[PDB]
């Protein structure tokens, strides 16, 4: 209930300035003025053609590195169990396999970028 | 009543960052031999009122490229983030308190970097294109070591709630605990917030204005507020985790005082360090984050999982 | 562009950041420079060499009254001389100084840039103590220099001098060691020395590769 | 009266504002840029009368054209100039940039920047020293303080 | 018409409010707009005419087209989707007379109103841009100096003869 | 004679690779650049007061040009011609005739000073220190065609700077 | 020695002619130093001198409310200073 | 000054005092004086429930004393 109250002030004050920027000032746009910038001259292609990414094989990693956060937060709950010693063999189990696949792209040439 | 309280955390905020960039200019000033701005008021305190009048009272450009609703979009969600993160920070009682107050600011920074790669995918030009990959390339780097530190530090905490960790450190700062961790969360920090040395994003000699080379007057300004309110966040949730103040329940303004002059403190350290160091290459960047900071990550979260339960020392709240 | 050095039209290809071929084009402060000269007597050419390398002035008017001396037969005298290395040294002192800031801004590093142009500024001051002019001095001329240094002008510079070698220090201590600095520039355009000599290199272009080579 | 008051004083607001906060562009061309940078170098410290150069056209207020304009060049000052949002001033910084200079009778030199963009103030020099583009610039304050938008709107 | 003018602009602008409001659906409107260029070179050739003392002059383009027709034109050249409805001559005075009460510039009147719902004068005894040495230039070869403003980001290349020139009701 | 500036190999001791190993990890060359940038902080700043100090300034400083006269208010110049043809930029223009009492004077003295260069050829070419460089660099205008300087308004800048020029001629000539 | 500069600030600001004067001074020139007066001009402005500033400091004119014909209380600049004190005030010369 | 900057850091620090004063206060007005009861799981929900309606202006921060319970 307040969260949602909290929210919604944040965002129409958001809407509230962009509304002030825009309709406050004198506006006076023309071609040229709302052409895209170059640093002095006209682009050659657009900025919609593909542009290539050389960390791809890391980005991939991160997804499958991002869900092993959502193994490892319920790790402060887990503390509190009674039979502690299975607890910290699957944890500690849990990042030996993240660690050896670091290690495994790294030793691979994962981690480095296509030339 | 409640909205009382929320407009006395808002208007403050917006106020300290209009200052943070006066501050910020005469610290780099006399860090650099010279003064930074005098003249405007006196000793310059009227200096963000006169940038933001001149900011609102100037005209806002759409591109002709650009698709307008990513374009309007973007510095909204930004702003509005910016604001929502400091609902849960305890200054000693949170705004809103959270059960997972820690996961709420990971999930809302996470959300955050949306804002700079809509804004710079519908800019339609290719330094804002370059300056949006810098942003994913970026987060990419710093997120995953990011959430493995928090959570080898609240390890010590038992829980993720953000009012427990005072109670945490009734006696002793957590920096004497977790000195390394907080290290590298210091570093994390600094490329989460885009701050130099990684002010990739913007890249300002390499890239013009890059990600909001296109925006102007108020739309731009709006961005500028959500980077430095992200800033002094950043910094608050920093001394909040491992400097911790005392809290007197009958005196709540000795936690407030003690934690604004941390928050500062942190603050004027990220000017510092913009005023001492050139800036990294972003894929340079990426191997630091990747192959120094995580295995060292890893370890100590094996560390800190290990400590509590061979030391006998496991916190309470389960 | 602010690292495009303001006239440089840099047309590049890229596949991703990397670089695939650099184009630069020129000429978008081509003036006409050395047709204009053609329409001058040889004093009146002499500030077109101040206005070629305006970061180092007294250099090019050196080298144009060199070349015009050997042209007329002549000889300055001693104390032109003298005066003309000082002054030339002075202005290696002003040029390093801008393009090692201005490179060092480029990178990143904002900060000497006002530390050392400071001394850059009291380096103007002394030009325009011996001639009026803080940077197009036109001091240098083709059968010596133009006036002789006021009286207290060499006691301003060995105090000037005195003093330079710890700026110099307190740059290196923000660039020289540091890991960031090193990594943006440690193995970054690595030009051979064959290389170098074949494409036309000098200066320190050329010594950075190893050639012992120095005018 | 009542509303001419009030106009009077929002445009006294508006100028201050828009004075004390001139953003010139990262632009410069030949040898005053030299003497530029000396202004916002220490001695002078531009920043500390709050102007501060930006990269982007889209954030700037001034631009200083510093060194020689080129008939090569002339598209592009156009074209940054035009991607100004307004309100927009041009400096002209120098001989070269004020009427052609020491290069006036060349074929490839524009004979002023103003046959480009409209010129605001003219710093005169070879170079200005940083003091005399200082004054132009200081004289472009007093002169954005002199202007009477919303009287002249409000007598309409 | 031109890049500054209030009549191709107007129309162009009326997008925004879904549906463009005519009267009699433009259909018993006559309009003959002249280009922005041919009037200032006819009134430069006016000034060094020594037979152009005490006469008077009527510049008009070379082609009359209905407004439907014309706004029709204007729409297809800025690519944006045509959603005439008729409207009457009351209400669309009244939104005019609402729009008015704006203190800066007014997005319509009731005169702007009356003015582009009425036909243009046919006077041919007076002088025209002809007399003057001036070739009336024809809005299809200058409508999309104006009107390429108003496309989106799709169809911003396209180019000028590629929209099919409007029906002209000439004679 | 020459020197290397980049080939020294660092030693293999045990508490040298343990120094090395804590440099890297406890990041102690950045400290010492925080060090050095802090210690600027608490340094005096070399700013002046723009406008009401000024940077220090010299005699042979050229400033706007102004035509000087005799110590009986007669005008130096001859009409010679010798800065008119010195001029590097040509932005001298000079007409003359007999006056009135047949002395030799100029008609037309106009300067372009957007054409100028102010390299002070002119003043070192005048045999009669008519046309001098003042010490004045803060006359900047808001329109072209106000730095287009005839004869009137460079006569009246001598009669305004002439307390001035005067002085800074007296402290130099016997360098010239 | 905290002391001391807080009491060469009270000196500062005692030595302007009370608090209006010293937010005057403060308003005005952005600065709050006391120096000796060299002199004053024709038209109002006033040269002072303070040796133990740095080269560049150590003299400072403040400028006179009333030039010719406007009002310079804001709105100075430069070109307001006679020649002989534009010698004097840009280091050409030691002589007043 | 360098004493110059703190007037900025000053303002700063004023700024971000009146955040958790003005909650604290807050959070005393609309809790009888008292620092507004945390609920992280049911059994405190609970608590606060029972004491609404025990109280009979229901309110959860008005307790009932021992004298109550005659
Ligand atoms: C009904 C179903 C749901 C409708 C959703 C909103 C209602 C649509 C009404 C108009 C919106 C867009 C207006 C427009 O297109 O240009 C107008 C107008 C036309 O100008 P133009 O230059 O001639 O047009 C250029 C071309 O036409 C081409 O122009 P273009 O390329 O720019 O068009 C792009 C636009 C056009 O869109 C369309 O094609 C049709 C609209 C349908 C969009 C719905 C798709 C569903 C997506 C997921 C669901 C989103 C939530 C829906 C909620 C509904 C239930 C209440 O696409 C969008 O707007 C999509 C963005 C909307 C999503 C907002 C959610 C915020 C995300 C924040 C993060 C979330 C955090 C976790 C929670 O542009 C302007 O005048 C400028 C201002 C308009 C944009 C301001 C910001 C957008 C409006 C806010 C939306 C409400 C959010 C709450
Ligand atoms: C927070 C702690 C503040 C402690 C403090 O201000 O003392 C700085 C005082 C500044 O000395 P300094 O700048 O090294 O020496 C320059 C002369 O004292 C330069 O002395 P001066 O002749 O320019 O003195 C003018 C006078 C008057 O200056 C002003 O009224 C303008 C500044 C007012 C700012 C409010 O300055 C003051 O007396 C005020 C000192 C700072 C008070 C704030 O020395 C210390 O107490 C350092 C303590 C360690 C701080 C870390
Ligand atoms: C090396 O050069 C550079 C610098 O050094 C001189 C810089 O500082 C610098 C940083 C940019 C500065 C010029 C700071 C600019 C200041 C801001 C843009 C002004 C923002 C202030 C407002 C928008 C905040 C809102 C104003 C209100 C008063 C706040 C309260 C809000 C109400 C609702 C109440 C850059 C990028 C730079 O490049
Ligand atoms: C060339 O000049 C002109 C202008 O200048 C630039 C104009 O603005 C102008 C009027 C057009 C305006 C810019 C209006 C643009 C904004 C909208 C049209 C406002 C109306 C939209 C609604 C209020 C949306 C609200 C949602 C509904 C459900 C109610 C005209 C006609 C014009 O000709
Ligand atoms: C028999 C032949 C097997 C051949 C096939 C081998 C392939 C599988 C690998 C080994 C088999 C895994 C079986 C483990 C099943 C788990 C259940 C059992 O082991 O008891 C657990 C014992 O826990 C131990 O930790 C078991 C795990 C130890 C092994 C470490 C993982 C290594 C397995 C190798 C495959 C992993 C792939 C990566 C290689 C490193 C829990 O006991 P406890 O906690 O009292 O009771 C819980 C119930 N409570 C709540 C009522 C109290
Ligand atoms: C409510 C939101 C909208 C308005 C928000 C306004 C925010 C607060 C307003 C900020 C007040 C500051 C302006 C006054 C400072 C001027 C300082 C003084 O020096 O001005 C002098 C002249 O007076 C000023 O020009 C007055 C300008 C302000 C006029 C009154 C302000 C009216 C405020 C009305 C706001 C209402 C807006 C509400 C709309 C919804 C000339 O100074 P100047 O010399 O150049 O500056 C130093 C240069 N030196 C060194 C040579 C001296
Ligand atoms: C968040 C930080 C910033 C705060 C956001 C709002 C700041 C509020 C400051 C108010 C200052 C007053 C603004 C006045 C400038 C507005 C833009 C402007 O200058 O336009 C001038 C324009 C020129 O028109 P013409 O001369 O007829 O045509 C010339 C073109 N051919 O004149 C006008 O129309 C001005 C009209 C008065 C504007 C009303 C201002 C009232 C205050 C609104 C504040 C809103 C805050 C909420
Ligand atoms: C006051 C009159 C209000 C009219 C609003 C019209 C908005 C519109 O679409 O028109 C474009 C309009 C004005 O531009 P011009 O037409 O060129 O100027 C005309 C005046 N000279 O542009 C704008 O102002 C857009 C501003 C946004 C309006 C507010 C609505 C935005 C809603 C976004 C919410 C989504 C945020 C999601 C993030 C939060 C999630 C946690
Ligand atoms: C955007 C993403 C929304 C994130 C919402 C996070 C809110 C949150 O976590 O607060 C927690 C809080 C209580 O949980 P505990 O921590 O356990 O403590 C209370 C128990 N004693 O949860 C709540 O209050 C839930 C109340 C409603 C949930 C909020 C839903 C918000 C969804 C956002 C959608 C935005 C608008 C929809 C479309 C937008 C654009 C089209
Ligand atoms: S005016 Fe003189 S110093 Fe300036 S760019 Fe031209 S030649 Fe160089
Ligand atoms: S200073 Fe040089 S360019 Fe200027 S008028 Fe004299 S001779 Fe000509
Ligand atoms: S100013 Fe001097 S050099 Fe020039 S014409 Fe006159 S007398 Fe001759």
């Amino acid at each position: 209930m307040n969260i949602m109250l909290t929210l919604l002030t944040n965002v129409t004050l958001a809407s509230l300035l962009v509304l002030i920027a825009f309709w406050l000032p004198q506006l006076n746009a023309y071609s040229e003025k709302t052409s895209p910038y170059e640093c002095g001259f006209d682009p050659m292609g657009s900025a919609r053609l593909p542009f290539s990414m050389k960390f791809f094989l890391v980005a991939i990693t991160f997804l499958l590195f991002d869900l092993e956060i959502a193994l490892l937060l319920p790790l402060p709950w887990a503390s509190q169990t009674n039979n502690l010693k299975t607890m910290l063999t699957m944890a500690l189990f849990l990042l030996i396999l993240l660690a050896a696949s670091l290690a495994y792209e790294w030793t691979q040439k994962g981690l480095e970028w296509a030339e | 009543m409640f909205m009382i309280n929320i407009l006395s955390l808002i208007i403050p905020i917006l106020l300290a960052v209009a200052f943070l960039t006066l501050v910020e200019r005469k610290v780099l000033g006399y860090m650099q031999l010279r003064k930074g701005p005098n003249v405007v008021g006196p000793y310059g305190l009227l200096q963000p009122i006169a940038d933001a009048l001149k900011l609102f009272t100037k005209e806002p450009l759409r591109p002709a490229t650009s698709s307008i609703s990513m374009f309007i979009i973007a510095p909204i969600l930004a702003l509005s983030l910016a604001l929502t993160m400091w609902v849960p920070l305890p200054m000693p009682y949170p705004l809103i308190n959270m059960n997972l107050g820690v996961l709420f600011m990971l999930a809302m920074s996470s959300l955050a970097v949306y804002s700079i790669l809509w804004s710079g995918w519908a800019s339609n030009s290719k330094y804002a294109l370059i300056g949006a990959l810098r942003a994913v390339a970026q987060t990419i780097s710093y997120e995953v070591t990011l959430a493995i530190i928090l959570l080898s530090v609240l390890l010590m905490n038992g829980s993720y709630t953000l009012s427990t960790l005072i109670t945490t450190q009734e006696h002793i700062w957590m920096i004497f605990t977790s000195w390394p961790l907080a290290m590298m969360w210091f570093i994390s920090t600094l490329a989460e917030t885009n701050r130099a040395p990684f002010d990739l994003t913007e890249g300002e000699s390499e890239l013009v204005s890059g990600f909001n080379v296109e925006y102007a007057a108020g739309p731009f300004a709006m961005f500028f507020m959500a980077e430095y309110a992200n800033i002094i966040m950043m910094n608050a949730f920093t001394a909040i985790l491992f400097l911790g103040a005392s809290h007197d329940p009958h005196t709540p303004e000795l936690y407030t005082i003690n934690f604004v002059l941390k928050t500062l403190a942190l603050t004027i350290t990220f000017l510092w360090i913009r005023a001492s160091y050139p800036r990294f290459r972003y894929d340079q960047l990426m191997h630091l984050l990747w192959k120094s900071f995580l295995p060292l990550t890893l370890a100590l979260c094996m560390w800190h999982i290990s400590l509590p339960i061979m030391t006998a020392s496991i916190p309470p709240q389960s | 562009h602010p690292a495009a050095h303001g006239v440089l039209r840099l047309v590049m290809e890229l596949s991703g950041e990397m670089v695939r071929k650099c184009d630069p084009h020129i000429g978008l402060l081509h003036r006409g420079t050395e047709k204009l000269i053609e329409y001058k007597t040889y004093l009146q050419a002499l500030p077109y060499f101040d206005r070629l390398d305006y970061v180092s002035m007294m250099c090019n008017e050196q080298a144009y009254s060199l070349a015009v001396e050997k042209l007329l037969n002549i000889q300055p005298p001693p104390r032109a001389q003298w005066i003309r290395v000082l002054f030339g040294e002075i202005t290696r002192l002003l040029n390093h100084i801008m393009a090692v800031t201005t490179h060092a801004l480029d990178i990143g590093a904002m900060t000497p840039f006002f530390w050392m142009f400071e001394e850059r500024e009291k380096m103007f001051e002394f030009y325009e103590r011996v001639s009026g002019a803080r940077m197009h001095a036109a001091y240098i001329r083709p059968g010596g220099v133009h006036q002789d240094l006021p009286l207290g002008l060499l006691d301003d510079i060995y105090e000037f001098s005195k003093n330079f070698s710890f700026r110099i220090d307190e740059l290196e201590e923000m660039l020289t060691n540091n890991r960031i600095w090193r990594n943006r520039t440690v193995d970054i355009g690595v030009v051979t020395a064959e290389d170098a000599l074949n494409y036309g290199f000098s200066g320190v272009m050329l010594r950075g590769s190893g050639i012992q080579w120095d005018l | 009266s009542r509303g001419e008051y009030v106009v009077a004083k929002l445009d006294d607001l508006v100028n201050w504002a828009r004075r004390s906060s001139l953003w010139p562009m990262t632009f410069g061309l030949a040898c005053c840029a030299v003497e530029m940078m000396h202004m916002a170098a220490p001695r002078y410290d531009m920043d500390r009368f709050g102007v501060v150069f930006r990269a982007s056209p889209r954030q700037s207020d001034v631009m200083i054209v510093a060194g020689t304009l080129t008939n090569k060049m002339a598209p592009a000052l156009r074209k940054v100039y035009d991607q100004m949002p307004e309100p927009r001033y041009v400096v002209s910084m120098g001989s070269c940039a004020n009427g052609g200079g020491y290069y006036h009778y060349s074929y490839s030199v524009v004979r002023g920047c103003d046959r480009i963009v409209p010129v605001d103030i003219y710093v005169p020099g070879c170079p200005p020293t940083a003091e005399a583009l200082l004054y132009g610039i200081l004289q472009l304050q007093r002169k954005i303080k002199r202007e009477k938008r919303l009287r002249i709107w409000y007598r309409r | 018409f031109g890049r500054e003018d209030r009549f191709l602009n107007y129309f162009a602008s009326m997008r925004w409010f879904g549906g463009v409001p005519l009267i009699s659906l433009g259909k018993e409107t006559v309009k003959q707009p002249v280009y922005i260029v041919d009037v200032s070179k006819g009134i430069i050739n006016a000034i060094k005419d020594p037979d152009a003392k005490g006469k008077t002059f009527a510049f008009v383009g070379p082609n009359r087209y209905l407004l439907f027709d014309l706004v029709q034109y204007i729409f297809a050249v800025a690519y944006r989707p045509f959603l005439p409805y008729p409207l009457p001559h009351f209400a669309y005075r009244w939104v005019g007379r609402l729009f008015e009460v704006s203190p800066f510039e007014p997005w319509t009147t009731r005169d702007k109103v009356e003015r582009v719902h009425m036909s243009d004068m046919t006077l041919p005894h007076l002088p025209g841009l002809e007399d003057l040495g001036i070739q009336a230039t024809p809005l299809e070869l200058k409508a999309i100096e104006v009107l390429r403003r108003h496309r989106t980001y799709r169809w911003l290349t396209s180019e000028m003869e590629d929209v099919k020139p409007a029906k002209t009701v000439n004679i | 004679t020459y020197k290397f500036v980049n080939m020294r190999e660092p030693s293999m001791d045990m508490k040298s690779v343990t120094d090395r190993a804590a440099q890297t990890l406890l990041w102690t060359e950045l400290v010492r650049g925080l060090g050095m940038t802090l210690s600027y902080l608490f340094r005096e700043p070399a700013t002046i007061n723009y406008p009401f100090e000024k940077g220090p300034l010299s005699p042979r400083f050229r400033g706007e040009h102004a035509l000087r006269r005799y110590p009986s208010g007669e005008e130096r110049c001859i009409a010679c011609k010798l800065c008119e043809a010195v001029c590097p930029a040509q932005a001298i223009t000079i007409e003359a005739e007999p006056r009135a009492d047949g002395s030799r004077r100029t008609t037309r003295y106009d300067i372009d000073m957007t054409k100028c260069i102010y390299c002070g050829f002119c003043q070192e070419a005048c045999p009669v220190d008519a046309i001098v460089e003042g010490p004045n660099f803060e006359f900047s205008t808001e329109t072209h065609e106000e730095l287009l300087y005839n004869k009137e308004k460079l006569l009246n800048n001598g009669d305004k700077w002439e307390a001035e020029i005067a002085a800074n001629i007296q402290a130099d000539y016997l360098y010239r | 020695e905290l002391v001391q500069v807080l009491r060469r600030g009270l000196q500062q600001v005692s030595g302007h002619g009370g608090l209006r004067g010293y937010l005057r001074v403060l308003f005005r020139a952005n600065d709050v130093r006391v120096g000796t007066l060299v002199g004053e001009d024709k038209y109002g402005n006033k040269y002072y001198e303070d040796n133990k500033q740095f080269f560049g400091r150590h003299r400072w004119v403040i400028y006179t409310t009333e030039m010719n014909g406007r009002d310079t209380f804001w709105d100075v600049d430069g070109s307001m200073v006679p020649p002989e004190w534009h010698r004097w005030l840009h280091c050409m010369t030691d002589d007043p | 000054m360098w004493f110059e900057i703190l007037p900025g850091i000053a303002v700063m620090a004023a700024c971000l005092f009146i955040p958790g004063m003005a909650t604290a206060h807050i959070h005393k007005f609309t809790n009888g004086g008292k620092e507004k009861r945390v609920a992280h799981f049911s059994y405190q929900w609970n608590l606060m429930e029972r004491d609404r309606r025990i109280s009979g202006v229901n309110r959860y921060h008005v307790t009932k004393g021992l004298e109550n319970i005659d």
